[PDB]
């Protein structure tokens, strides 16, 4: 509903497809936070009741993709520093940012209720 | 024993994360005051 | 219309934007099967063991990243609509405090609707 | 060994003090958001 | 030279000792740093030439303790430093009204380094 | 004008004088090694683990001197940019006279170097 735009050709095609996937990107990674978070339910549960050569190749195929995720991470939320800065330059106090910020996690309530509905 | 061995692999590369964390946040940083700057020279 | 205004920011190339998604639904692959492994280890007592204990120790801050990644690709994204929209006719205060008092009383009769059935 | 078992002594120092200066780090950083404001505040 | 403050009371007996303190602080961490260069240059030899686990964690754990102190100061006097520099930046507005010092701080450091030739030189 | 600066920043000087024994006291430790390595050294082209201990009790030494050197880099650098707050929220620092003063310190540096090849 935040999206604005009328025409300006396959670029919809293309917007309003990309703010599907961010929309469904945090689908995945919070419906997969509720199943590691099991895992130690189980782990845990455990204490009260492999090989070395590849343990580490399976590790470190997981830790690279932790120093590109970090790297991707800061250089990406610094591209939210000036662009947050030259808002709040460009508009002067009542923040449009919260606004729009409790606009969008608005639409998920609904978009996370809608879906029940539609479960019913 | 072996067990010592493995923490002496996970730790191993928990360190090398970490260095890049670190790193990143410099990038930031230093590139981040300098756009403080730059706000005033372009007001 | 402005097809060129616009240029770049930011959401262009998707090309990456699926490429996580999938890096995370594997990662969700290599979850529920470690889980079900320790769901089955405890059912059939009710090395291997330390791997996925420490394997998963990995995945958890491999999403956490993520989970901030899409936070600021959104916070970075909730800022250029805007600075579109000024570049073009206006955004704008007033008219979100529109939207948010509707949608609040679009949530309660939807919340209603949702105590109704059941 | 027992080298292998030295390299875990050192390790686990030596991630404890890159876990400082990373929440350290970003203790730097949340204080400037509310530098940026105070700043754009009396601008 | 860079300092006035005439009177203002007793305070500038204070600021001064200081001054005359933190100088003699990195003339003291400029000294360490040489004789670890001297030393790692030596270790260099030692290993051309190819302990207690408990004991040793003692003399190493407390070696630490003030590197997570430091890093935590370190970070403390690196947000002091970039705020106080915008309140004199704004106040500045533009052609470096900070940077003159600091390009006088590095002469006045050598003008003293030269004194001490001449010291020695007697 | 005194209580109005309040804290200004240089504050605290039994906490400078703490920081001074600790490189002195630092300054003591790494001689003893250098010696018995200087010695070590030596009677390996004569005669021709505790070395490994005070090898890595001299790696952590080359990170707290590496930190104060970097702590006392941001004590002064912040200094300088607080002198100038208070002299301006006084009468002034000062874009000028900080010009001036440099041109004559260099002549300072000048006309000590003269003195430094007369005498040898």
């Amino acid at each position: 509903q935040p999206k604005m735009i009328t025409i300006s050709g396959e670029q919809l095609n293309l917007i309003t497809e990309n703010k599907e996937l961010m929309n469904e990107l945090t689908l995945v990674s919070t419906e997969l936070a509720e199943s590691i978070k099991r895992e130690t339910e189980l782990e845990e549960r455990i204490r009260l009741y492999f090989s070395d050569f590849e343990k580490e190749l399976r590790k470190k195929s997981s830790k690279i993709v932790q120093l590109i995720q970090q790297l991707n991470d800061e250089r990406l939320k610094r591209f939210i520093a000036e662009e947050q800065l030259l808002l709040q330059e460009n508009g002067t106090k009542p923040s449009s940012m919260e606004l729009v910020g409790r606009i969008e996690n608005l639409n998920k309530l609904i978009d996370e209720r809608d879906s029940e509905i539609e479960m019913l | 024993y072996d067990e010592i061995f493995t923490e002496n692999i996970k730790l191993k590369l928990q360190v090398q994360e970490y260095e890049t964390e670190i790193e990143s946040l410099e990038k930031v940083i230093d590139m981040l005051q300098k756009n403080r700057e730059a706000s005033l020279e372009v007001v």
